[PDB]
């Protein structure tokens, strides 16, 4: 709130492959704080949902 | 030397100065406690400015601070950067003059007005070689636009020579925060002509759009308000403090930018400004800056530019860049609005830079732009003000004051002359 | 040396004039910086 | 500093005094409403009787 | 806390404070 | 150092001013004895009760109102009620014999003997004050006892006093609803005194407050408790920008600056919003827009009148929360776009507002909820004009035969008081039609 | 070394000498009990001004206390530093005068002053070399008013060559409290312009609202008005203790003041004072100094000074300063209002520097000012003692005792003369 940047949907919905092992990202590697590698982008997985 | 002193009047008067004095203590390093703190050797040369010293090594604002009513500087003192400001240069009244021209320049401010000049001359008189004053107010409120003007007359029937300049807050018709708005604005513009060296005007409905549409932020407050009031301020006398290629203060400003004696209501603007998801997106050049001064949404002022003609521009620069640059964009875009700049003055454009640019910024400009665009809110507040007094609206609750209807019949024909007069030159040729 | 010179050097001292506010021009407020604090304490109110 | 020294005890035995009519003024309040108290219970005890 | 309304919201972004005269200096000396 | 003093006349006027004492009590955080909580420890400070109370200089707070009456039952509650320690003893006026609806012998008979102690008292309390800003005086106008009390103290205030504004919040007779048979002729009456001696005069009949209750808090059966709950919030609305930071602060003495076209026109209708019950406030975001359009819909105004009905000249808006002057002028902007409001021609403009950050309040065990927005509109329109005419013709039917007129003529008031006072509302009349019409 | 010995009498006198000993005293380092503990020694080069040595190493101040109650005297022995004072020159009566100006004079202050002028002239003989002498008493009640006065004639009329110096406070119309002050003050007054070759004159009205104005606190006391006046006192003979720049002692003062013969009554003031919260504000220069000294709210009379016109001026600074600044300060005052100040005569300020500040302050400044503004407290005492006069008020008391209304006649017709004579330079032109 009150800051002004235009949000919204970053990526849309696509499948794609981690670029080191050249394998699909599954579950495992959706470990909270790992590091994900999305395209060009890496994201350090902060905090989950408790469901 | 050439240094100046500050005095601010009304509610909006008052918060304007509480943010102004933030920014420039930010520019200049000042811990809140008054101790200096900064990293530059450049930030203490011209201190004496806008500060004096006091033994200990603290520096204090030389600002006056006057309403007539206590609650507006009780709650600016108690906030961020509040203890600078010495304690006894408070002036204030008991009671108020509750939006009434009449109460704030017959009744009460004609009374309270001995401390305050007192101060005002003290100050005044302390500084070494004075350069000019400036004041802050608004025209909607009553109090604010009747001591205001009214310390104008005085001072300058004590100060000819030295240099006046006026911020004035007017209100439009849109965001209307009283209902005598007109009556107090016409008799506050009545005498301020006759005085004001220089006054720029500032439109609430002007700020609230570019907020809403350069910044894209969703819900503006009164403090971003007056931080773009702050940073204009600054914009035009960091000159005064900082060398640079064509330093230009207040006096050349005014000679250089006033045909006539009569016309000296000018509208300004600031570049650059956007939100950080676009803030790296964008370039920072001569061309964008240029772009977005002349652009007509950037102007706080809800007049339209293209709807009259310049008379003349004024565009201060800071940070460090080529005057080659700076002249040829100017050339090309007077070339490229011949329309718009009125014939018979060549070369209507001013240039200054300054080599020091805002804090955390590679370069900005502050733009001073005089035209005959601004007929449109003089003529609608005309109208306004004459359907108010065709039926004697509200009349009683001024005259009950030693005022009279002729007052109000003389302010009208000299706003009315004032508007003819000025659209005279709008359609004049050579 | 005993008035008015110009340069960037050496500065020109104040010149004061006395004013003419009255002794009573009114004007009060901020009595948080005052020099006694005048004394509050605290004592229970009987049930009556 | 030598100036400062001295200024600072001027100050000091300035405050001393308002100190000691402090104390004094609220040492008398408290007696005053010490005594206020012990007559509205004679009052209700009286009015049993 | 009214802080969500007290201040601005405003982000603007060191070796910039020298002046352009700063471009004067050193420069040691180079028949019949 | 604002300050300002409040006058509480008539059995309504006592049963409001209750309400109200306990709402600011429990702003403030004070307890009804009096004291401040020893645990809270406020230490040192002013300003806040400052505006409503006045220090003993050590421990308990006396609120600066007055309470007067002559029949002494509701008095006698009050002093055997939880507060019986924060009052005063001796600011409690009461008589022994009451008015019983008698205009005349609660403006010449009895009243005399009372109103010499009402001004001692009240000029003790304002010697204490500085900064005084104004009085408040509540009195219901359809009992005899308070129109005649407070004909006058506004009468011996205006001439004690002189240039102070006092603000009028009066209960007027509904259309069809009465209580009593006798309301007309001394509700007439004491228009007539108050016309050109009340600054601003408010409206607060019954009906309309009684089908909000009915409507939005979904109260079948009221009482008039609830009643006076909703106008001490009204109350703190007012006069919450006196003693609490905003943006935009206005004080009393901003309205008869900015609401009264002349001075003849001064009597006004509000408006209060939101008034939704727990059970379902939190259903929904009560936005700025929503809310100042509940603030103008005709269903929801606190007097029986419809604002369709005529033009308008003046509205006074107070906004109390987190709301932002963005939104604000956002909201304006439709108001005045929209094709049903119409307001007069010679005053394009007509909004003042005021904008404060301190939510309202809750009582505990009340009716209305935690709400973290409220505004609360005061209008000035022509379409007053229709409760004048009809009590006009009330009085009318009444005064051709000349029925109860005896009840006045042996209490010493002359005959012809009424036929004045007649004149004086046709006159009321004329200027309201004269105003009403374009250029 | 031509030193000056004390005599006080009456209770606000006695209450007077009860702080300027111990101010004194704690200029020079001297314990309660006499005993030097400083830790100079210039501190004893001139302490023969006020004190004399006792065998046993201690030192004793020279003053002669007289009045006609002892319960004043009892008071004041039990205070710190009551132990300082010889209990022989302790003198007072067993009745008391009851404000009676005719009792105070005339019956009993007759028949008691020969003991106390015994012990006055023992000591002036003892002495080395005579100075003169001072006094301090207030003209608003009967003992003082009366016997100061009658011992001021007397002893002028043993020493016509010495300085004879008073502290009168007289009775402001504002701050009453006894109903026949008019008639002691012209009384008194008309004696003491015949003999005193000094008066300087303290309003109590102008010290509580210094008090409550500059000093910003709410409850002041006697003793913090006692404290004001005494620093007061000292600083005008300080030159004369301590060496300095220019020393100019109370004759150079009295030469240098005195246009004619009988315009001799002064007004006061002290500089630097400033509020504790504001102490570390304030940037203590000579043009501050110089400020503070010449506003009007800063004197310590009721009289306002740009009513009228000055006739001369002196000031005397304590501290380490140089001779340019205060010289050229006093030049450009004096021309920058040169409507307030006499022009027959040329350069009408005296300026005289010591190098030993007060004890605690780096720079302080005494300022007095012989100006015709004091016309208006003549004035106003004459107008309310002819009010009194024309019914017979209260003249029995006084008719009773020795003296009639042909006295009263003769004082009147004097006081309005000295008026005349005072307001006739102020329009005088060259
Ligand atoms: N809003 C409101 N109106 C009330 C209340 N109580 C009484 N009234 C109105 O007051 C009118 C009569 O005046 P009261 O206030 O009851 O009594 P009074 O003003 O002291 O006059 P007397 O009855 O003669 O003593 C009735 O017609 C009611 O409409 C109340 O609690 N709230
Ligand atoms: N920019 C800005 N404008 C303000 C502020 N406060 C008030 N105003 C404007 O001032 C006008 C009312 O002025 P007012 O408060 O009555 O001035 P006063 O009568 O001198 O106290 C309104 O239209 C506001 O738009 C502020 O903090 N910033
Ligand atoms: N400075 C000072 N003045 C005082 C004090 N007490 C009384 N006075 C002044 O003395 C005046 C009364 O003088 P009075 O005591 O009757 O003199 P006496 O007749 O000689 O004893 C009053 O107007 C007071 O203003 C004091 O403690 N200090
Ligand atoms: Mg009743």
């Amino acid at each position: 709130k009150n800051s002004g940047i235009w949000g919204g949907k970053f990526l849309e919905r696509m499948n794609h492959n981690n670029p080191i092992n050249n394998k699909p990202y599954t579950e495992l590697d959706f470990q909270i704080g790992e590091i994900i590698q999305l395209g060009v982008y890496r994201f350090q997985l902060l905090r989950a949902d408790e469901y | 030397m050439r240094e100046i002193v500050h005095i601010q009047g009304g509610q909006c008067g008052n918060q304007i100065g509480a943010k102004f004095w933030e920014v420039i203590s930010d520019e200049h390093g000042i811990d809140p406690t008054g101790t200096y703190h900064g990293d530059s050797d450049l930030q203490l040369e011209r201190i004496n400015v806008y500060y004096n010293e006091a033994t200990g090594g603290r520096y204090v604002p030389r600002a006056i601070l006057m309403d007539l009513e206590p609650g507006t500087m009780d709650s600016v003192r108690a906030g961020p950067f509040g203890q600078l400001f010495r304690p006894d240069n408070f002036v204030f009244g008991q009671t108020g003059a509750g939006n009434n021209w009449a109460k704030g320049h017959y009744t009460e401010g004609a009374e309270l007005i001995d401390s305050v000049l007192d101060v005002v001359r003290k100050e005044a008189e302390g500084c070494d070689c004075l350069q000019g004053f400036q004041i802050t107010h608004s025209l909607g409120g009553g109090t604010g636009s009747g001591m205001g003007t009214l310390l104008i007359s005085k001072v300058r029937e004590e100060y000819p020579d030295r240099i006046m300049e006026t911020f004035s807050v007017v209100p439009s018709p849109k965001v209307s925060d009283t209902v005598v708005e007109p009556y107090n604005a016409t008799l506050s513009v009545h005498q301020l002509v006759e005085n004001a060296d220089e006054c720029m005007v500032i439109d609430n409905e002007a700020l609230y759009d570019i907020c809403f549409r350069t910044l894209k932020l969703t819900t503006p407050t009164y403090g971003d308000l007056n931080h773009l009031v702050s940073a204009a301020m600054s914009g035009v006398t960091c000159c005064l403090r900082f060398p640079g290629q064509l330093n230009s203060d207040l006096r050349k400003l005014a000679v250089n930018l006033i045909p006539f004696p009569r016309l000296h209501f000018f509208m300004i603007g600031f570049a650059p400004l956007t939100s950080r998801g676009s803030q790296q997106y964008r370039a920072l050049t001569v061309p964008e800056l240029t772009q977005q001064m002349f652009d007509a949404k950037n102007m706080m002022c809800a007049a339209d530019p293209r709807h009259g003609r310049y008379l003349t521009a004024s565009a201060l620069f800071r940070g460090r860049m080529s005057t080659k640059e700076v002249d040829e964009q100017m050339l090309n875009v007077q070339n490229k609005n011949s329309s718009y700049f009125v014939e018979w003055i060549p070369n209507n454009i001013k240039s200054s830079i300054c080599d020091i640019p805002p804090k955390g910024l590679k370069m900005a400009v502050t733009f001073v732009g005089n035209s005959t665009a601004i007929q449109e809110m003089f003529k609608r507040v005309a109208e306004q003000f004459t359907a108010m007094f065709r039926r004697k609206a509200f009349l009683h609750w001024y005259t009950g004051e030693g005022m009279d209807e002729m007052e109000f019949t003389e302010a009208e024909s000299n706003m009315n002359d004032l508007v003819s007069e000025y659209q005279q030159y709008q359609d004049a040729t050579a | 040396a005993i008035g008015t010179q110009y340069d960037s050097r050496k500065q020109t001292l104040p010149m004061f004039s006395f004013g003419k506010s009255t002794r009573e021009s009114k004007r009060g407020t901020f009595k948080d910086m005052m020099s006694t604090q005048e004394v509050r304490i605290r004592i229970s109110m009987p049930k009556f | 500093r030598l100036i400062n020294e001295e200024a600072e005890k001027q100050w000091q035995r300035q405050n001393a005094i308002w100190q000691k009519e402090r104390e004094a003024k609220i040492k008398l309040m408290h007696e005053v409403y010490d005594s206020r108290k012990t007559d509205i219970e004679l009052k209700q005890t009286l009015v049993q009787v | 806390d009214m802080s969500y309304l007290y201040r601005s919201h405003f982000n603007l972004e060191p070796v910039q404070h020298y002046v352009s005269n700063y471009k004067q200096n050193y420069e040691p000396k180079a028949n019949d | 150092m604002r300050e300002v003093i409040s006058i509480h006349v008539g059995q309504g006027g006592i049963q409001v001013g209750n309400a109200c004492w306990e709402l600011f009590c429990l702003e403030h955080g004070i307890q009804p004895d009096g004291q401040m909580p020893s645990d809270k420890t406020i230490g040192g400070g002013d300003d806040a009760f400052n505006t409503f109370f006045s220090e003993t200089g050590a421990g308990k707070h006396v609120p600066r109102a007055v309470f007067l009456d002559l029949e002494p039952t509701v008095i006698d509650e009050v002093r055997t009620g939880t507060y019986r320690q924060l009052f005063h003893p001796e600011q409690l006026i009461s008589g022994k014999e009451d008015a019983a609806n008698n205009f005349a012998r609660g403006h010449y008979t009895i009243g005399k003997e009372i109103v010499d102690l009402c001004l001692d008292r009240i000029r003790k309390l304002a010697d204490n004050c500085t900064g005084l800003q104004g009085f408040l005086v509540f009195n219901s106008v359809g009992g005899g006892t308070g129109s005649g009390l407070g004909s006058l103290l506004l009468e011996r205030l205006s001439v004690d006093y002189g240039k102070k504004s006092k603000l009028g919040f009066t209960i007027y007779p509904s259309p069809q609803v009465s209580t009593a048979v006798v309301e007309p002729y001394n509700s007439i009456l004491s228009t007539h005194s108050l016309l050109e001696h009340t600054d601003v005069a408010v409206m607060l009949d019954n009906e309309a407050i009684y089908d909000i209750c009915r409507r939005n808090l979904d109260i079948e059966r009221p009482t008039y408790t609830n009643l006076n709950r909703l106008i001490a919030q009204v109350i703190s609305s007012l006069t919450a920008s006196l003693r609490f930071d905003g943006a935009l602060n206005v004080d009393i003495t901003e309205f008869q600056t900015n609401l009264v076209p002349y001075p003849r026109i001064h009597f006004m209708l509000s408006s209060y919003a939101p008034i939704i019950s727990a059970e379902k406030a939190y259903h929904e975001q009560l936005s700025v827009a929503e809310i100042t359009n509940s603030a103008f819909e005709p269903a929801n105004m606190m007097a029986k009148c419809d604002p369709r009905h005529g033009k308008y000249m003046a509205c006074s808006m107070m906004y109390r929360g987190d709301v932002v002057p963005k939104d604000v002028n956002a909201s304006i902007a439709t108001i005045k776009t929209k094709r049903t409001i119409q307001f007069v021609d010679w005053c394009p403009t007509g909004f003042k507002v005021g904008i404060n950050y301190q939510p309202p309040t809750v009582v505990p065990g009340g009716d209305l909820a935690k709400v973290m927005r409220a505004v609360c509109m005061i209008s000035n329109s022509t379409a007053i004009a229709e409760v004048f005419s009809r009590l006009d013709h009330k009085f009318d039917l009444m005064y051709a035969k000349r029925a109860f007129v005896h009840w006045y003529v042996g209490e010493g008031m002359e005959e012809g008081e009424f036929s004045e006072a007649r004149e004086d509302l046709a006159a009321l009349e004329k200027d309201y039609e004269e105003v009403g019409i374009e250029t």
